[PDB]
DNA sequence: ATCACCCTAACCCTAACCCTAACCCTAACCCTAACCCTAACCCTAACCCTAACCCTAACCCTAACCCTAACCCTAACCCTAACCCTAACCCTAACCCTAACCCTAACCCTAACCCTAACCCTAACCCTAACCCTAACCCTAAGAT
DNA sequence: ATCTTAGGGTTAGGGTTAGGGTTAGGGTTAGGGTTAGGGTTAGGGTTAGGGTTAGGGTTAGGGTTAGGGTTAGGGTTAGGGTTAGGGTTAGGGTTAGGGTTAGGGTTAGGGTTAGGGTTAGGGTTAGGGTTAGGGTTAGGGTGAT
């Protein structure tokens, strides 16, 4: 018949402590305070929201229900973060 | 009854397509009219920049003892060249990584 | 009758330029995507600046003069010098063939 | 006693290892779940291409790595080697993100 | 026969709006210049975004929908909400009078 | 034969010029064609933003006991509102000055 | 003995004074000479409108004031009150200028 | 007709002027080495803006730099300026 | 822990001046009306790409433990920047003079647009083999004591 | 100097994808015809650069001094390194159905053009909002008790 959806809860904790450590290591960070992780998650969330909002706007303008890679590329470009390798 | 066609790219001695660049200029809502020499100049500039980057990336690929260029080599080429780094300063390259830099104060004393 | 639209790219010309600069080197699919993105980005930047230049000075046409000025405004020093040289040479050669 | 490295040795080793590589550092499934959760309030019943989620992941990781480089500079400015939340906040304020 | 070209401005309209909001308040020359710059800046931003939106979707026309989407992209929360409300209201009133 | 003219600004209930905006859209190389409602929507949005700024600036001028608005009042209005500050983050107002702000650590201790 | 303010009092008074006003803080004529000297390298026998030099001065002063605000934040971050050249260097590095 | 070459005008940005600019930015105490660093910074900024302004002027086949040239140069540097005919 | 004394910014009153707001004319630009044609809407069908689900196995994450070294706080000191004063100098302002320069008007011509046919180039598709990755093994330099 | 360990260099083998080869259809080029955008010349207003004078506000340099930046030392706690157990993600697989996209048919909305009337820009002028100058005063800083 119809394929219904389900809601999602508390997935920000999926960005784990080891992942944030690795991201800092690629950034050249040697020693990390314990209160960084929470901070980092907040930062990430904000970033994501903004991009996703813009992307969804693009998707709604074309009257599509699917967010494509080009929507993300345009959303990032209009925030001063151009991305190569996904089109455009 | 008509002369054999020669590409405008071969007239200008280029590899990039002058005709396609002309069409893109005409269709892109940049101005009412496009001069005959604008697509030639633009194609020449694009070709020069492409050759610029590709030469540096090929050098990087040979340094790591590989035959193909991957995005890592492009990233290294861009970030190790001052002017290319300035031109592409706000650009992210997918699967490129970062330059290997460690701050001097972080290294062990002995 | 149901046929997908074709999609153009710069892969052929980028491969030609690669075979000129490095006869033996090959390129990956992802790197070719990166190069297509780069070419489109630069095209848009230069064309936009030329459009603005024409509008400021109340001209209806984009000529090689606007392209040259845009190149000088957008590229750093030595890149701008060499790009201008290549552009002028190309236009001169094109005009010399009637 | 069994062999034991002194603090910071493995950290330097990891710095070198992860600056040499190019793969993604966040797990794909949790990141996808987070993306879908965030998107669910802008519009219900959205679909995503795989490439859209991959593009988002690439952009997010690049952003975080840049921010960590700036945070490291701020931490060294204050004669420390440990990064703290105040370093992140200073870097974001100066960048123009106002945090 | 040798007369200088006229210069357009939004000073008339800015003054009208000012008299609506603050009936007993004036504005200096410099403040009016700044207001002109602001209106031109916002016009350029919105129109450019709308043009890009029309180009992405292979459409040859800039319509009220493109302007609406551009407004939602370019303005912060409450600004975008109220601006969208004003635009929709104006278009409805314009259509009502044939 | 011909009915008396009504401005398109009056039909939309606006003070900003719908005709001028329509012309500027047609001659700006934005797209091949311009819809009927696009200039109306754009004029309404521009008028709204103008009124917002002018209200805040008038309040700022009244706080300094002045009749006229000067660039300082515009600067204070823009920088004291979160959304307007965000909209004009990369904008310099000539003769605008800066907001009074001193870090708490610089103040005398006792 | 004669009155004497403690160190830092007059500095706070000056901060309050200069954050309250809007005038240009650099002498006009020396700045004009500097502008002409810099421009003579790019082209010889240039001319400038008055408004051009005024616009340049407005922009420069705004830029330096913003930089000093960021520099002050960097200095306070290091548990200091004095700004030093390394603070300027850090601020510019993070801004993306150097 | 005759034009005179100028030199070492960077010293015209005096110590008091730099102190005032620091005061407007809320600085309380200033090290002695700040002034030279500031002069270098201003020099770089001005060179970058003036080069673009002169490019705009030369494209128009003029010899006088106008305020609109400066406004365009600043706008493309990422620093929009209101109040000079934008 | 008020307190006398003293400096500075703010408040108020008056003359005056210059910048704004009102008025008038007029040329240009917007509105109306008739006409035409193509972009955009619409409805159908077609394939296909994403969400949902099951399995499973290795691999990454989590928590507990031990320990050291980095961070923070305190005291001492010393040198550097703030504050103040005075002599002089260089900016500011007001004025003139002229040559360079920027703008407009009339003229006209050639470069750019438009349409059409046809033919050459590039995208889609297939197929193979060579570069890249994986697994096992050995050297080799650097770390900790 | 000594033991230990982790990343790197070598080799054999599989396998994924990049590079070469066909084919066709559509996008570029040649050829002819038309027109208006821009280049050329002359003339005229206008405005930026150079020179003058006067004065007075701002800068530079020297002297006194305090307090802020630098350094050394000592304690302590928090973050790094390590290890075992178990959760969960990465990969493979299938299915179906909802969503995207093309294709043919209409139509009405937007572009064009011409005539005429409204309105916004340019130029002139008076008066009142703002400013400069002079005189209190209220708040807050500083050394003393």
């Amino acid at each position: 018949a119809k394929r219904h959806r389900k809601v999602l809860r508390d997935n920000i904790q999926g960005i784990t402590k080891p992942a944030i450590r690795r991201l800092a290591r690629r950034g050249g960070v040697k020693r990390i305070s314990g209160l960084i992780y929470e901070e980092t998650r907040g930062v990430l969330k904000v970033f994501l929201e903004n991009v996703i909002r813009d992307a969804v706007t693009y998707t709604e303008h074309a009257k599509r229900k699917t967010v494509t890679a080009m929507d993300v590329v345009y959303a990032l470009k209009r925030q001063g973060r151009t991305l190569y390798g996904f089109g455009g | 009854a008509r002369a054999k066609a020669k590409s405008r790219s071969s007239r200008a001695g280029l590899q990039f397509p002058v005709g396609r660049v002309h069409r893109l200029l005409r269709k892109g809502n940049y101005a009412e009219r496009v001069g005959a020499g604008a697509p030639v100049y633009l194609a020449a500039v694009l070709e020069y920049l492409t050759a610029e980057i590709l030469e540096l990336a090929g050098n990087a690929a040979r340094d790591n003892k590989k035959t193909r260029i991957i995005p890592r080599h492009l990233q290294l080429a861009i970030r190790n060249d001052e002017e290319l780094n300035k031109l592409l300063g706000r650009v992210t390259i997918a699967q490129g990584g970062v330059l290997p830099n460690i701050q001097a104060v972080l290294l062990p004393k002995k | 009758k149901r046929k997908r639209s074709r999609k153009e790219s710069y892969s052929v010309y980028v491969y030609k330029v690669l075979k000129q600069v490095h006869p033996d080197t090959g390129i990956s699919s992802k790197a070719m995507g990166i190069m297509n993105s780069f070419v489109n980005d630069i095209f848009e930047r230069i064309a936009g600046e030329a459009s603005r230049l024409a509008h400021y000075n109340k001209r209806s046409t984009i000529t090689s003069r606007e392209i040259q000025t845009a190149v000088r405004l957008l590229l750093p020093g030595e890149l701008a010098k060499h790009a201008v040289s290549e552009g002028t040479k190309a236009v001169t050669k094109y005009t010399s063939s009637k | 006693k069994p062999h034991r490295y002194r603090p910071g040795t493995v950290a330097l080793r990891e710095i070198r290892r992860y600056q040499k590589s190019t793969e993604l550092l966040i797990r794909k499934l949790p990141f996808q779940r987070l993306v879908r959760e965030i998107a669910q309030d802008f519009k219900t019943d959205l679909r995503f291409q795989s490439s859209a989620v991959m593009a988002l992941q690439e952009a997010c990781e690049a952003y975080l790595v840049g921010l960590f480089e700036d945070t490291n500079l701020c931490a060294i400015h204050a004669k420390r080697v440990t990064i703290m939340p105040k370093d992140i906040q200073l870097a974001r304020r100066i960048r123009g993100e106002r945090a």
